RNA sequence: CAUUGGUGAGCAGCGAAGGAUUUGGUGGAUUACUAGCUAAUAGCAAUCUAUUUCAAAGAAUUCAAACUUGGGGGAAUGCCUUGUUGA
C-alpha cells in the first residue's frame, strides 16, 4: 500500500493468481444497498446452477 | 501571531516564536536580529540556552535546537509533541512537557536525555521551574500540581490547586 | 406607481448630495455620516466601508444630519427622525409648518431651527433616556435681536446654554430657562459658517468676504482675523492632534491651512471639489488625528493625512504638505449609459455626462473603480496625436461588452458623441484599449455591437455603412453598405451565422456573416430607433418612431409580435433573460413590462423621472435603471423570482387617469382522470407497488448485520411510555357486547368499522379511499389481519371493495397490489373453501371486472414491438 | 437547445456540517461540500440547491414553517434561502467561525453560536420584498470565556442553553425581564461540554460532556437552586462524545462516539436502548426527526449518511459517497441510471431521482478506470489498475467473467463491441491494444503498431470498427471484424487525450494536447473540421504556483469529450474549472460552465487574494494541523511525494477542481460531469425559457383556447407547439378526446413531429394517465413510424424515452396485473381439501 | 551577394504649451458592504475600579490515560511489570 501511493500508482501488477468463491442463493434485492428502491429481483442463482 | 516571548536570563536578548511558525531573535535595546526563521509550521514556545548563542523551538511534533545565525543543529526525535520548554541554567538541562504527558530531561552539553518521567495525568497545562532548587511544577487537567525531579519515576509532591485545569 | 413584479432596492454609486456629512465617534472608531437623496449612509472613517443605510426613504430631502455615539438624527421637512443602524427608533415632529434648517445635540437637549428663525427645545424624559424625545420649550429669535440663524453650536463647559449664530451676529439662548444672556456685537460682513474652537469660550466664525473671526464669548470681543479676499468660508475645522492647525475650505474648491501659533499659511489644496458643485461643502479633522475628510457636492468623499516632519529638529516649521489618503466617488451628472459587465450581478458598466466610465460594483461598494483612460503606446512608433493637456473622453452614447476573451484582448467597445470613431476598453485591466475603430465613410458612430465568441466588433455609421474589425488586432476586415441613413442597431446571432441591422430609412437588413450575403430585407412603416437581440430565442425588438415595440424573429424574417401604448418616445428598453417580457421606458414617465406570449401590457409604473436607460440582470433577480436626474442608479428586485405574476393585462385608462385563472399565471394542473373508461394510476410516487408487494425483502436487506446491544433492564412498554407525534397504526385508540374474532363493537379498527359499513351500504368508497392513504406498513397489516374464518364474511366483502375500485379505472395499480397482498396472506383458505359459494361468487364478479383490463397489455406489446422495430430497423 | 442548469448531485451525500430533517421529517437537508442537497424520502425525489458558498458548509437549518433555510461556511459566511423558491435572499457575514445556527420553535428568532458570543436576531419575513439589510439584530450576549461547541432552544422559544469549551454549559433569556428566571452557569464537566437540553416538562436539564459524562440538573433544596441530582457516564475505553442530541418527547439522547460508534439512551434512567458500530471513522453528526422515530447520522470521513429507524431497527438510508475519487462515469441505455468508478476500486450505481446508491461492487483491487455499457443493457464491463477487466452481469449482480493480459499491463481505457463479444483494453506502459473474446474469455490477439501508450478506444456502433489514439500523435482506424484486417493511420499535430465516436459512426473527434478538438471523416481519413479551445478553458492558479495562470501550461487541453446522440454538439472536459458545450457543424461554443466556485479547491480562482502573500510565501501553505486540539487530526500520515491513488491525508496537497469524465444523457437534455466534488448533473428540464417556433401574429394562449371550445384541436396542438409552451401542450393534449387522436395523429405535421415525441417520454414518465399516453404513443408510432426510421438520430433521445416509459413502468404494471390472473385461476380451478 | 549580427550618421511618415525607458513609496480592490471596548439581557467611549465583595453552584476507583517509536541485536546501571523479604 504504501510503495503504491508513494509511485502515485504507477507499479507493475501483480502477477495473477486463481481462487474459488462460494455464492450462496439469495434474493437480489438483499445485495443491494439500503434505500427505498430496488432495482433487480431475480436470484442470485442461475436455474442451470439450481 | 500570537507570539510567544522569553527574555534571556541577563535580560539582553527577545526571543519570539509565533503561533504559525515566524522565530526571530534580536538584541532588543540594539535593534540588532541575531536571527529570523519563517518556519512553515506551528510553534509553541521557544527558549534561549546557557546563552543568546543557542535556542530551542517547539515546533509541530519535534523541538529543534537552533544557532545564534539560526542554523539548525538538532532535531530532538525523542521529544514529541512538546508545548512547554524550560532550561535549567545551572543543571544544562532542557525540559519538555505536552500532549504525551511526559516530562522529558534532555542534556545540552552531551545531548544525552538524562531521564524521562511518566505523568500519568494526561495532557500538561503548565510548566513553571523553582529557580532556588531545580524542581519543575506541572499543572494537569485534574487541577493538581505536581513536584518532579530527574532522578524520581514518581512525583515529590502532588498539590491539590484548583478544581479544573490548571 | 407600484408595481406588481419590481420593488425598489436602492441606489448605487452615490456618495454624497452636498449635503455637510456628520461625523460620530464610537469608542477610538470614527464614522461618516453623509446624505444621498432622500437616504444616509454610514461609513468606517478607517476603511470608508460602507456600514449602513436608511431603511426607509423619508418623505421629504434631508436637509441636516447630526451623529453622536449610536444615534443619528436626520432632519426633513418640519420633522426630525432618530436612527440607529439606520433603523428608525423615533420620530420628533415639529408642530410648525416652517421647515427644519440646523440641528444641534447636546446632551439630553435637541435644538431644530426652522427656516422662520423659531428654536425647539426637546428634553430627555429621563436622565438616563438614550435619545430626547418630549418637547421642553420654544425660543424665537425676532429680527430685532438677530438676522437668520446661520447655525446653532454648543460650545464646551457651558451649563444650559445654546450659541445661536445668526447672520448679523452671535446670540447666546440659555435652553433651560429660555433667555437671551448674551448678544454680541454687530458684524459688518454677513457670517456663512461657524465652529467652536478646541480652546475654551471660542468660536470660529466665517464670513462672506474671505474673513475668519476667533470671536471669544466669554469675553465678548474678537481675537484673531485671518483674511482671505476674493473667497467665501463654507466649513472649517481646527486640528486636535496637538498641532495649531485651521483648515478653511472654500466654495471654490479650494482648502487653506493656517499654522495658529505662527501666523503662516502651511499649504493650500487646489481645486479638490468642483467649484460648480458648491466646492468644500464640509471638511472635519478627525478628532486627535492628522487625517482631515472632505466632501462637496460632486459625489465625492476624500480624506487627507499630514505626515510627520522630515525634519529632527524644527518640525513645527517644516511641515510635510497633505497628501491624499483614502476617496470614495461617482459620477457628478446623471449617468447616460450602463450595462451589466457579467453574466451574474456583481459588476454594472456605467457613462455619464461628466465624461467619465466607471465600473459599479452591487455586491459591495468599496469594488466600485473608475477604468483609467491613459492611453498605450502605439504600435507603429508614430506620436499619438492630441493636446497635451489631457482632457477627458466625450459623453459616451452607445456601449457593447462581451466575456468570450475577458483577459485575452480588448472585451468593450463604446461610441461617444460627435465622434467619428469608437474606442475600445478591457475590463480586467480596467483601462481604455489600444484599438480605435473608425467608420471610414464621414460618419459618426451610432451603433456598436460584438460577436459572442468575442473576436469581432461591429460599427454602424451615421451614414449608413457597417464596418467590422478585429477585437484582437484591430484590423478592419468587412464593410457592409445596404443602409442610406444612419444604422441604429447591429446584432448577430449567437452561431455567429445570420447578422442583422436597422436604420432611420425603416429597413431591416438580413445577413448571412459567415456567406456575406443579403438574405432578406424587410421594410417597417416608421423609422427604426433601437434594437435588442436576444440571442437565445432569436427575437429582437425594434423601437419605431411611430411609440411602438416591433418583435421580428431573425430565422423566418417577418413580424410576430407588435406592441402599443406609450404616449412618447421610448428612450429604452430590455428583454427579460428568459425571453418572455420586454421592459421599457419612454418619455411620458412610464415603465411598462409587456408579455410577449399574450402580447399585452401587464404591468405598469409612473417615474417621478423619466427613465434613460432600462436593463435586466442576466440572472433576471435585478432591474437596473437609470433616470434623468440623480447621479446613481436605481437597482428593482423582481418579484416574480419568488412567486408568480399573474399576467391579466392593465387597465389602460386607469393608468391614464393616474398620469382560467390556469392561463393567467402560466400553469396547467392535470386531470384526476381523463376520461372514465380510461386506466389511471395513483397520485403519488410509483414505488409505492413495488414497495408494497416486496416489502418483507426489503425490511430484511434494511436489517442491521450484526445484532445491536441493549440492556438486560428494558421497560417493556417503552415504545408505548412516551411524553406528549407518532401516527403509526400501532399508535391508534378505539373508537366509541358478544366477544367477535374480528373486533367488539366499541373496541373495533377504524378500518373494520368501515369495511363492515362499506357491506351494508353497498359501497366501499370512503373504505377505498382510506385504504389508499394507509402506509405501506399499514396496508399489510390491515389485509392481514382480515377475518380468516367462516363465513369468511370480511374477505368477501374485501374483495366486493376491490372489485368495485377496478369499476372505477383510478388508482387500479393499488388495487391489483392489494388484491396480490389478499392472495400472499390469505390464498390457504379461499384455496381451501374454494367451493364455497361467497367466495366463489364474489371471486367471479372480480375477476368479470378484471378481464376487462387485458387492453392495456396490447397496447404495451405493440408499443415494444414497434418502437423496438422503428429504432432498430 | 444550450439552456442547462445545475439540478443534482450525485456520488455524494454528506461530506461535513449538521445534517437536520425536515419538520413534516419527510425530507432530510444533508450539506454535500459547497452545497445543500435535499431528499425527499417518501417521494424518492432529490434536488440541489443552485446557490454555492466560497467554502464548505459548515451548519445549516431549516425553520419550522420549512420556508426558510439559512447556511453557514467555515467563515461565517451565511446565505438565508427561500425553500419554496429556491432563491437567495439575502447574504450575510458574521466574521467569525459560526459553529451552531437554530431557528427558535417559534420561527420568529434564529440565534448564533459564534466563537464565545452568543448572537441572536430577527428572522426575515419570506413575504416581505429583498431589501438592503433584512436581518434585524435582537442580542448579542458575552458570557462563555471560550468557544461556543452548541445551543439549544426551550420548547416555549424563551430559553437557550449555551455549551462552550469552558468546561460550563450557561443558560439565557430571550427576553430581558425574564434574564432573572435563567441566569445560571453549569459547571462540573471534566472536558468541552458536547450538549444541552431541556426536558419535556423542561423541570430538568441535563448536559453532556466529550469525556463522556451525562449530569441530570434540577431546582431542588438543598434555598431552591440547580443541583447535580445524578450523574451518568459512558464507559467507553477510550471514544470521546463526538455529537450528542435529545428528544424531550421521547426522552431519546442519541450520542456518536470517535469510534464510530453510537447509543441510543433513555433519560433519565439512563438505559442503553441500542449500540451500533458504523464502522471505524468518528460519528460528526447526529440528528433526530420530529417525532423522534428517525436518526440521521453522518461520517465525514468517507462521506457516509445513515437514517436509522431504532423502532424498528431498520435502515431506511444507508450510503456512503465519493470524494477526488471518481474517474469515470456511465449511463445505462435507458438514462434511467449512472454508474460510477472511484480511486477505491468500488462501482457504484446511482438512481438519478432519488439520488442514493442502489449497489456497490469490490471485486477490484485498485483504482477502476472505466467503466461502459453493452449496446443491450444488461452487462456492463469495466477495467482497473490492477491489471484486470472485469464484466458484470446486472441482473445477479455477479462479476460472471474476468479477463487479464499475460504480462499484467495496467489498463487505463476501455471499449466493448455493439454486440458485446469482444472487449478491448489500453494501457498507458504496453503500447499495444489487447482483445478478448466475452464468450470465452481468451485473449484473441494483441493489436499493435502504435509507437506510444493508448490513450483512449471507441467502437462505431454501426460499422463496428475500432478507432484507437495515443500519444503518439496519430489515430489509427482498425477493421478487426472480417476475412482481412486492415488498419488506417492519421497523423495529428499532437498528443491526443480523448476521442468520441459519431452514433452515424461516420466522424470521429479527438481532444488533443493543443487544446483542439479535430472532427475527421472515418471512411475517407481526411479532416472535416477544428474547434480552437486554448482560448475557452478557465484555468486556475494554484496556492503552490509560482507562475501565473496565464502562462501557465498546467491543463489548457481537454482530456474528455462527448457527442450529443444528436451528433451536433460536443461537451468537454479536464483538469480545469471549465466545462465547455461546443456546437460541430458550425464549430462555435454553445456555453460554458464553471464546474466550482471553492475555495477550498485548489484550481478555483485565476487569481489569488495578495494578502495571503507575506515575506515567508502564501499564508495557505502553513500547515495548521498542530493547533487542532485531537490527536488523529495532528497526525500527518502524507507520502512525501504521491499525486493520485491515494486517500485524502497522504496527498498533503488541496483537492484539485477537475472533470474525469463527461456524458450525455440517453434518454433526455442533460449531461453529467464526473468531478473531485462529485457527479454534476445539468439538465434543461425547468424549461422556464420562452423559445417560440414559427410564431405569428394570430397565435396566442387566448387563440389556442379558442381553437379547443371550436373542438378545432389539430389547429390548438399546432398552435401551442409554435408557441412552445410546457403548460399549452399539456392543456391541448389532454383535451383531445380519444376518438379524435388517430385523426390528429396523422395530421401532425413531420416538423413538430420530433416535439411531441419528446413531450410525451416526459410527461408520460411521472403522470398518471397510463392509457392516455399509450393510445398516444400508438397513434404516433402507426401514423409516423417510417419517418422515425428514415432518421434516427433526430429522434433516438425522444424514442429511448419513450422506451423507457413502455419498459419501466407500463411493463411492470401489466406484470402485476397478469400473475394475479394465474393466481386467480390456481386457486378456483384447483381442489383444495384436507 | 546575403546578414532575421553590433555600433553609428541621416531622411520620408506620425506629430496640439514635448516624447521614450526604468524605478521607490502610499492608497483602493484581489470572497458578498449589519460600526469600537468591556467583567456584555447593559455600561463605557473623559470611563468606573471608594459596592466588585458575599451567597449559590461546582471534586467519576476514569483513583484510567505516549492511539505519537526508522531497521537488526542487546541493555551492566536505569525505567516498566510480576513475585518476594523485613517493618
Amino acid at each position: 500500500y504504501k510503495l503504491d501511493v508513494l509511485s502515485s500508482v504507477h507499479f507493475v501488477p501483480k502477477p495473477a493468481s486463481t481462487s474459488l468463491e462460494i455464492r450462496v442463493e439469495t434474493p437480489t434485492i438483499s445485495m443491494e444497498d439500503a434505500q427505498p428502491l430496488y432495482m433487480s429481483n431475480a436470484s442470485s442463482l442461475a436455474p442451470q446452477e439450481i | 501571531g500570537p507570539y510567544h516571548i522569553k527574555y534571556a536570563k541577563n535580560g539582553t536578548h527577545l526571543l519570539i516564536t509565533g503561533r504559525k511558525g515566524h522565530v526571530a531573535s534580536m538584541d532588543w535595546r540594539k535593534g540588532q536580529l541575531r536571527a529570523e526563521l519563517f518556519l512553515n509550521e506551528t510553534c509553541h514556545s521557544a527558549t534561549y540556552l546557557q546563552n543568546e548563542q543557542y535556542f530551542a523551538v517547539a515546533q509541530k511534533k519535534y523541538t529543534f535546537i537552533y544557532d545564534h545565525e539560526g542554523t539548525e543543529l538538532h532535531r530532538l526525535k525523542q521529544h514529541i509533541e512538546a508545548r512547554h520548554l524550560d532550561f535549567l541554567p545551572y543543571h544544562y538541562l532542557l525540559v519538555t512537557a505536552g500532549e504525551t504527558g511526559w516530562l522529558k530531561y534532555h542534556d545540552v552539553s552531551t545531548g544525552q536525555l538524562v531521564s524521562e518521567l511518566r505523568t500519568k495525568a494526561g495532557p500538561t497545562m503548565a510548566m513553571a521551574q523553582n529557580p532556588w532548587n531545580a524542581v519543575m511544577h506541572l499543572g494537569h487537567s485534574n487541577g493538581t500540581v505536581s513536584l518532579w525531579s530527574p532522578s524520581m519515576p514518581e512525583p515529590l509532591v502532588k498539590l491539590l490547586s484548583a478544581r479544573g485545569p490548571v | 406607481k407600484n408595481s406588481k413584479i419590481f420593488s425598489p432596492f436602492r441606489i448605487i454609486g452615490n456618495v454624497s448630495n452636498g449635503v455637510p456629512f456628520a461625523t460620530g465617534t464610537l469608542g477610538s472608531t470614527f464614522y461618516i455620516v453623509t446624505c444621498v437623496g432622500k437616504t444616509f449612509q454610514i461609513y468606517d472613517a478607517n476603511t470608508l466601508h460602507l456600514l449602513f443605510v436608511s431603511e426607509k426613504e423619508t418623505p421629504s430631502s434631508i436637509v441636516a444630519l447630526s451623529a453622536h455615539f449610536h444615534y443619528v438624527y436626520a432632519a426633513y421637512e418640519n420633522k426630525v427622525g432618530i436612527y440607529k443602524r439606520g433603523i428608525e427608533e423615533h420620530l420628533l415632529e415639529l408642530e410648525t409648518d416652517a421647515n427644519v434648517e440646523h440641528l444641534c445635540i447636546f446632551g439630553d437637549y435637541l435644538c431644530a431651527s426652522t427656516d422662520d428663525n423659531s428654536i425647539f427645545i426637546y428634553k430627555k424624559s429621563d436622565p438616563q433616556d438614550k435619545y430626547p424625545s418630549e418637547f421642553y420649550t420654544k425660543l424665537t429669535v425676532t429680527e430685532i435681536q438677530g438676522g437668520e440663524i446661520v447655525s446653532l453650536q454648543h460650545l464646551a463647559t457651558y451649563l444650559n446654554k445654546l450659541t445661536v449664530v445668526t447672520k448679523s451676529n452671535v446670540l447666546l439662548f440659555n435652553v433651560r430657562t429660555g433667555k437671551l444672556v448674551f448678544t454680541s456685537n454687530e458684524f459688518p460682513d454677513q457670517i456663512t459658517t461657524a465652529e467652536p474652537a478646541p480652546v475654551l469660550d471660542i468660536i470660529a466664525l466665517g464670513t462672506v468676504t474671505g474673513e475668519v473671526i476667533m470671536f471669544n464669548m466669554r469675553k465678548g470681543k474678537r481675537i484673531r482675523t485671518i483674511k482671505i479676499p476674493q473667497s467665501r468660508i463654507s466649513s472649517l475645522s481646527f486640528r486636535t492632534d496637538g498641532s495649531s492647525h485651521l483648515s478653511v475650505g472654500t466654495s471654490s474648491g479650494d482648502l487653506i491651512f493656517y499654522d495658529l501659533d505662527r501666523r503662516s499659511r502651511i499649504h493650500v489644496l487646489k481645486n479638490i471639489h468642483r467649484e460648480s458643485y458648491g466646492g468644500v461643502t464640509q471638511a472635519t479633522f478627525l478628532n486627535g488625528q492628522p487625517i482631515i475628510v472632505t466632501s462637496g457636492g460632486d459625489n465625492s468623499l476624500k480624506e487627507y493625512v499630514f505626515d510627520p516632519s522630515l525634519s529632527q529638529g524644527s518640525g513645527d516649521v517644516v511641515v510635510q504638505p497633505p497628501r491624499y489618503l483614502r476617496s470614495r466617488g461617482g459620477h457628478s451628472q446623471p449617468p447616460s449609459y450602463i450595462a451589466f459587465a457579467d453574466s451574474q450581478s456583481h459588476f454594472m458598466l456605467s457613462a455619464s455626462k461628466d465624461r467619465s466610465l466607471w465600473s459599479f460594483s452591487l455586491r459591495k461598494d468599496a469594488q466600485s473603480q473608475e477604468m483609467s483612460q491613459r492611453l498605450h503606446k502605439k504600435q507603429d512608433g508614430g506620436r499619438v496625436g492630441g493636446s497635451t493637456i489631457k482632457s477627458k473622453f466625450p459623453e459616451i452614447v452607445a456601449l457593447a461588452i462581451e466575456n468570450a476573451r475577458i483577459g485575452e484582448w480588448e472585451n468593450i467597445i463604446t461610441a461617444h458623441k460627435d465622434e467619428k470613431f469608437a474606442r475600445t476598453w478591457d475590463m480586467r485591466n480596467k483601462r481604455v484599449g489600444r484599438w480605435t475603430f473608425d467608420t471610414t465613410d464621414d460618419g459618426f458612430v451610432k451603433s456598436v455591437a460584438m460577436s459572442q465568441c468575442g473576436n469581432f466588433g461591429f460599427i454602424g455609421s451615421s451614414n449608413g455603412s457597417i464596418t467590422i474589425y478585429n477585437m484582437q488586432s484591430g484590423i478592419l476586415r468587412k464593410k457592409y453598405k445596404l443602409h442610406k441613413r444612419a444604422v441604429t442597431g447591429i446584432s448577430l446571432d449567437g452561431m455567429n451565422r445570420k447578422m442583422v441591422s436597422c436604420g432611420l430609412d425603416g429597413i431591416v437588413g438580413f445577413y448571412d456573416f459567415n456567406k456575406s450575403t443579403l438574405l432578406g430585407k424587410l421594410k417597417l412603416d416608421a423609422p427604426i430607433t433601437a434594437m435588442v437581440y436576444h440571442r437565445s430565442s432569436d427575437l429582437f425588438a425594434l423601437a419605431l418612431d411611430d411609440l411602438s415595440i416591433v418583435v421580428i424573429d431573425a430565422v423566418t424574417q417577418r413580424v410576430v409580435r407588435q406592441l402599443w401604448g406609450h404616449s412618447n418616445r421610448i428612450t429604452a428598453f430590455d428583454f427579460s433573460p428568459e425571453g418572455r417580457w420586454i421592459v421599457s421606458a419612454s418619455l411620458d414617465s412610464t415603465i411598462r413590462t409587456w408579455d410577449l406570449p399574450t402580447g399585452g401590457c401587464i404591468d405598469g409604473i409612473i417615474v417621478d423621472n423619466v427613465a434613460t436607460n432600462v436593463k435586466f440582470s442576466p440572472n433576471g433577480d435585478l432591474l437596473a435603471t437609470t433616470h434623468v436626474t440623480g447621479n446613481g442608479i436605481c437597482i428593482w428586485t423582481n418579484r416574480a423570482q419568488f412567486k408568480t405574476v399573474s399576467t391579466r393585462t392593465i387597465d389602460e385608462s386607469e393608468f391614464a387617469r393616474m398620469a382560467l385563472n390556469d392561463i393567467d399565471f402560466n400553469t396547467y394542473t392535470s386531470l384526476e382522470q381523463i376520461d372514465k373508461e380510461l386506466l389511471t394510476l395513483s397520485i403519488g410516487p410509483r414505488s409505492k407497488m413495488n414497495t408494497l408487494l416486496h416489502l418483507d425483502v426489503i425490511r430484511k436487506r434494511s436489517k442491521p448485520k450484526e445484532a445491536p446491544k441493549k440492556s438486560e433492564k428494558l421497560p417493556f412498554f417503552l415504545q408505548l411510555s412516551g411524553e406528549k407525534v407518532r401516527e403509526g397504526i400501532a399508535h391508534e385508540t378505539p373508537e366509541e357486547n358478544k366477544f367477535k374474532v374480528t373486533g367488539r363493537l366499541g373496541f373495533e379498527s377504524h378500518f373494520t368499522k368501515q369495511l363492515r359499513e362499506g357491506s351494508q351500504s353497498k359501497d366501499y368508497s370512503s373504505l377505498l379511499a382510506t385504504l389508499i392513504n394507509f402506509s405501506p406498513a399499514a396496508v399489510d397489516l390491515e389485509i392481514r389481519s382480515l377475518n380468516s374464518f367462516e363465513p369468511f364474511d370480511e374477505i368477501v366483502w374485501f374483495i366486493d371493495a376491490l372489485t368495485q375500485g377496478l369499476k372505477s379505472n383510478k388508482n387500479f395499480e393499488l388495487y391489483e397490489t392489494f388484491m396480490s397482498l389478499l392472495f400472499k396472506a390469505h390464498g390457504d383458505v379461499i384455496h381451501a373453501n374454494n367451493k364455497n359459494q361467497d367466495i366463489a361468487s364474489a371471486l367471479q364478479n372480480w375477476e368479470d371486472v378484471h378481464k376487462k383490463e387485458d387492453r392495456l397489455d396490447d397496447l404495451v406489446k405493440f408499443c415494444m414491438g414497434v418502437a423496438a422495430f422503428v429504432t432498430t430497423a | 437547445k444550450s439552456d442547462f442548469k445545475f439540478s443534482n448531485l450525485l456520488g455524494t451525500v454528506y461530506r461535513q456540517g449538521n445534517i437536520t430533517f425536515s419538520d413534516d421529517g419527510k425530507q432530510l437537508l444533508s450539506p454535500v461540500g459547497n452545497r445543500v442537497s435535499v431528499f425527499d424520502l417518501i417521494n424518492n425525489k432529490s434536488f440541489t440547491f443552485e446557490y454555492e458558498h466560497r467554502k464548505n458548509i459548515a451548519a445549516i437549518d431549516l425553520n419550522k414553517q420549512g420556508t426558510l433555510l439559512i447556511s453557514i461556511d467555515e467563515d461565517g459566511r451565511a446565505i438565508l434561502v427561500n425553500f419554496k423558491a429556491r432563491n437567495v435572499l439575502h447574504h450575510f457575514n458574521f466574521k467569525e467561525k459560526c459553529s451552531a445556527v437554530k431557528f427558535s420553535p417559534d420561527g420568529r428568532l434564529f440565534a448564533l453560536a459564534s466563537g464565545r458570543f452568543l448572537q441572536i436576531w430577527k428572522t426575515p419575513d419570506v413575504n416581505k420584498d429583498r431589501q438592503f439589510a433584512p436581518f434585524v439584530r435582537h442580542r448579542v450576549h458575552a458570557g462563555h470565556f471560550q468557544d461556543i461547541t452548541s445551543l439549544t432552544w426551550s420548547q416555549d422559544s424563551r430559553f437557550i442553553l449555551t455549551t462552550s469549551k469552558d468546561l460550563s454549559a450557561k443558560i439565557w433569556s430571550v427576553d430581558s425581564e425574564e434574564k432573572n428566571l435563567a441566569a445560571t452557569t453549569f459547571n462540573g464537566h471534566r472536558d468541552y461540554v458536547m450538549g444541552a437540553f431541556f426536558s419535556h416538562d423542561q423541570e430538568k436539564i441535563y448536559t453532556v460532556s466529550k469525556d463522556g459524562a451525562v449530569f441530570v440538573w434540577e431546582f431542588t433544596k438543598r434555598k431552591y437552586s440547580w443541583r447535580i441530582t445524578k450523574k451518568h457516564f459512558f464507559y467507553a475505553n477510550q471514544a470521546k462524545v463526538k455529537c450528542v442530541t435529545f428528544h424531550p418527547a421521547t426522552r431519546l439522547l442519541a450520542v456518536g462516539f470517535t469510534s464510530g460508534e453510537f447509543r441510543l439512551y433513555d433519560l433519565p434512567d439512563f438505559t442503553l436502548i441500542q449500540q451500533l458500530s458504523m464502522g471505524q471513522n468518528p460519528v460528526n453528526t447526529v440528528s433526530v426527526n420530529q417525532t423522534g422515530e428517525w436518526l440521521a447520522f453522518g461520517s465525514s470521513k468517507l462521506g457516509q449518511l445513515l437514517v436509522y429507524e431504532w423502532q424498528s431497527e431498520s435502515y431506511i438510508l444507508k450510503q456512503q459517497g465519493h470524494f477526488d475519487s471518481t474517474n469515470s462515469l456511465a449511463y445505462s441505455p435507458d438514462g434511467s441510471r449512472v454508474v460510477t468508478a472511484s480511486e477505491d476500486g468500488k462501482i457504484k450505481v446511482w438512481d438519478i431521482t432519488s439520488g442514493f446508491c442502489l449497489a456497490t461492487f469490490e471485486e477490484h483491487t485498485s483504482s477502476v478506470t472505466a467503466v461502459q455499457f453493452a449496446k443491450r443493457g444488461q452487462v456492463m464491463f469495466s477495467s482497473s489498475l490492477d491489471g484486470t477487466v472485469r464484466a458484470w452481469d446486472l441482473i445477479r449482480y455477479r462479476n460472471f467473467r474476468t479477463f487479464t493480459g499475460t504480462e499484467r499491463i495496467q489498463f487505463n481505457c476501455l471499449a466493448v463491441d455493439p454486440s458485446g463479444e469482444v472487449v478491448c483494453a489500453g494501457s498507458l506502459d504496453n503500447f499495444d491494444i489487447h482483445v478478448w473474446s466475452v464468450q470465452t474469455g481468451q485473449l484473441l490477439d494483441a493489436l499493435s503498431g502504435h509507437e506510444g501508450p493508448v490513450s483512449c478506444l471507441s467502437f462505431s456502433q454501426e460499422n463496428s470498427v475500432l478507432a484507437s489514439a495515443s500519444w503518439d500523435k496519430t489515430i489509427r482506424i482498425w477493421s478487426i471484424f472480417g476475412r482481412s484486417q486492415q488498419v488506417e493511420p492519421i497523423e495529428v499535430y499532437s498528443d491526443v487525450l480523448a476521442l468520441s465516436m459519431r452514433p452515424d459512426g461516420k466522424e470521429v473527434a479527438v481532444s488533443t494536447l493543443k487544446g483542439q478538438i479535430s472532427i475527421f471523416n472515418i471512411e475517407d481519413a481526411k479532416q472535416v473540421g477544428n474547434i480552437d479551445c486554448r482560448k475557452d478553458i478557465i484555468s486556475g492558479r494554484f496556492n503552490q504556483d509560482r507562475f501565473t495562470a496565464k502562462n501557465s501550461e498546467r491543463s489548457k487541453f481537454f482530456t474528455t469529450i462527448h457527442y450529443s446522440f444528436d451528433g451536433m454538439a460536443i461537451v468537454a472536459g479536464g483538469n480545469n474549472n471549465s466545462i465547455c458545450l461546443y456546437d460541430v457543424p458550425n464549430e462555435v461554443l454553445l456555453k460554458r460552465f464553471i464546474v466550482s466556485r471553492n475555495m477550498a479547491l485548489n484550481g478555483t480562482l485565476e487569481f489569488l487574494n495578495s494578502k495571503k502573500m507575506t515575506e515567508a510565501g502564501s499564508l495557505d501553505l502553513i500547515d495548521d494541523a498542530g493547533e487542532n486540539s485531537d490527536l488523529e487530526d495532528r497526525i500527518d500520515n502524507s507520502l512525501p511525494g504521491s499525486q493520485r491513488g491515494g486517500d485524502l491525508s497522504t496527498r498533503k496537497m488541496r483537492p484539485e477542481v477537475r472533470v474525469t469524465s463527461v456524458q450525455f444523457s440517453p434518454t433526455a437534455n442533460a449531461f453529467a460531469a464526473a468531478s473531485t466534488e462529485g457527479l454534476l448533473i445539468y439538465s434543461t428540464n425547468d424549461t422556464i425559457l420562452f423559445d417560440p417556433f414559427d410564431l405569428d401574429v394570430d397565435v396566442t394562449p387566448h387563440s389556442t383556447v379558442e381553437a379547443l371550445r371550436e373542438k378545432q384541436f389539430l389547429n390548438a396542438l399546432v398552435m401551442a407547439f409554435r408557441l412552445n409552451e410546457e403548460y399549452l401542450i399539456n392543456k391541448v393534449y389532454e383535451a383531445i378526446p380519444i376518438k379524435e387522436i388517430p385523426l390528429v395523429a396523422s395530421n401532425i405535421p413531420a416538423i413538430y413531429l420530433p416535439r411531441i415525441l419528446k413531450f410525451i417520454g416526459d410527461f408520460a414518465i411521472e403522470s398518471q394517465h397510463i392509457e392516455f399516453n399509450l393510445i398516444w404513443i400508438k397513434a404516433l408510432l402507426s401514423a409516423s413510424g417510417g419517418y422515425i426510421n428514415e432518421h434516427k438520430y433526430l429522434f433516438s433521445t425522444a424514442m429511448r424515452s419513450i422506451q423507457r416509459f413502455i419498459v419501466r413502468v407500463a411493463k411492470e404494471v401489466v406484470n402485476t396485473t397478469t400473475d394475479n390472473k394465474y393466481t386467480y385461476r390456481f386457486l378456483v380451478s384447483t381442489d383444495g381439501s384436507m
